[PDB]
């Protein structure tokens, strides 16, 4: 249905061992498709996925060279916040960046996004109006001004509105197969006895496209927020994705408690039980 | 693809 | 300010003795970005260990998956050391089958 593309920028400075390294991924929905890292050996835009594979030589050195150019823009970045911020130049600091686009099942544009942060914390923000800007501090405030004077908003929306979602919709025809392709996870309720009174009921949930899901507990039908163990959604390594949920339950009342699963690639929402 | 013009800050 | 790595040892498979399958090790929610992760295999540190991009979450803390090939076996044991400027020394995760 919907479908989005992100681009992701971490740039790294490192008194004493060289130029900040810049590194950028980008992604659409769940799946990595290139990346550029400054410290390669001779760095350059690589596809990561089939099927950015067929773009044309002319496609790698444009992108490439923005790259390169915004490696430059973003070590100046972390020249300025040093000033912004008052800060030495001998210690090590981050800015990223995150910017792309969401569309719907028709392909439209359904919101865009262009945001920065400065060493974890929140710097500065292209609104959802594509137009206007949040700051975080008076830091940003400057930016901010800078960016007013240039109408760098109006340059994002155009960028947004236009090549984001032809590119992002271009993708999703040649990857097909896969992007449009949600894997549900396959479930299982394992039973593992703590003490002799306690037993631990742990909802397995495996190998599914997208990371976004859902797995709850319920006992007796009550949700067991507090007292259930969920672990971070994380990556197999072959696209998909695992995810369990966990509760101790008292010997002898594993049935009153049931897992709940909700999955884009689920036609419904399942519920399980432990099956002795 | 990505947006060619990056700004200062 | 900085965050302190979450850390998930696990299987890309359901494990089975003899059967080969990829060992891995999801470092997340940290901050900043440098971070050191080995894989250990009964206590020594496993050669030409691969890792993902550096990528980051909405919240901008970061995220990498390290990764080989392992047959596990009954005896073997395995797991996952992580250094981060925020750990006071190495935190060693065990990989448990069952986890």
């Amino acid at each position: 249905g919907s479908h989005s593309m992100r681009y992701f920028y971490t740039a790294m400075s490192r008194p004493g061992r060289g130029e900040p390294r810049f590194i950028t991924v980008g992604y659409v929905d769940d799946t990595l498709f290139v990346r550029f890292d400054s410290d390669a050996t001779s760095p350059r835009k690589e596809p990561r996925a089939p099927w950015i594979e067929q773009e044309g030589p002319e496609y790698w050195d444009r992108e490439t060279q923005i790259s390169k150019t915004n490696t430059q823009t973003y070590r100046e970045n972390l020249r300025t916040a040093l000033r912004y911020y008052n800060q030495s130049e001998a210690g090590s600091h981050i800015i990223q960046r995150m910017y792309g686009c969401d569309v719907g099942p028709d392909g439209r544009l359904l919101r865009g996004y262009d945001q920065d942060a400065y060493d974890g914390k929140d710097y500065i923000a292209l609104n959802e109006d594509l137009s206007s800007w949040t700051a975080a501090d008076t830091a940003a405030q400057i930016t901010q001004r800078k960016w007013e004077a240039a109408r760098v908003a109006e340059q994002d929306r155009a960028y947004l509105e236009g090549l984001c979602v032809e590119s992002l919709r271009r993708y999703l025809e040649n990857g097909k197969e896969t992007l449009q392709r949600a894997d549900p996870p396959k479930t299982h309720v394992t039973h593992h006895p703590i003490s002799d009174h306690e037993v631990t009921l742990r909802c397995w949930a495996l190998g599914f496209y997208p990371a976004e899901i859902t797995l709850t507990w319920q006992r007796d039908g009550e949700d067991q927020t507090q007292d259930t163990e969920l672990v971070e959604t994380r990556p197999a390594g072959d696209r998909t994705f695992q995810k369990w949920a966990a509760v101790v339950v008292p010997s002898g009342e594993e049935q009153r408690y049931t897992c709940h699963v909700q999955h884009e690639g689920l036609p419904k929402p399942l519920t399980l039980r432990w099956e002795p | 693809e990505e947006f060619g013009r990056a700004f200062s800050f | 300010i900085q965050r302190t790595p979450k850390i998930q040892v696990y299987s890309r498979h359901p494990a089975e003795n003899g059967k080969s399958n990829f060992l891995n090790c999801y470092v997340s929610g940290f901050h900043p970005s440098d971070i050191e992760v080995d894989l250990l295999k009964n206590g020594e540190r496993i050669e030409k260990v691969e890792h993902s991009d550096l990528s980051f979450s909405k919240d901008w803390s970061f995220y990498l998956l390290y990764y080989t090939e392992f047959t596990p076996t009954e005896k073997d044991e395995y797991a996952c050391r992580v250094n981060h400027v925020t750990l006071s020394q190495p935190k060693i995760v065990k990989w448990d089958r069952d986890m």
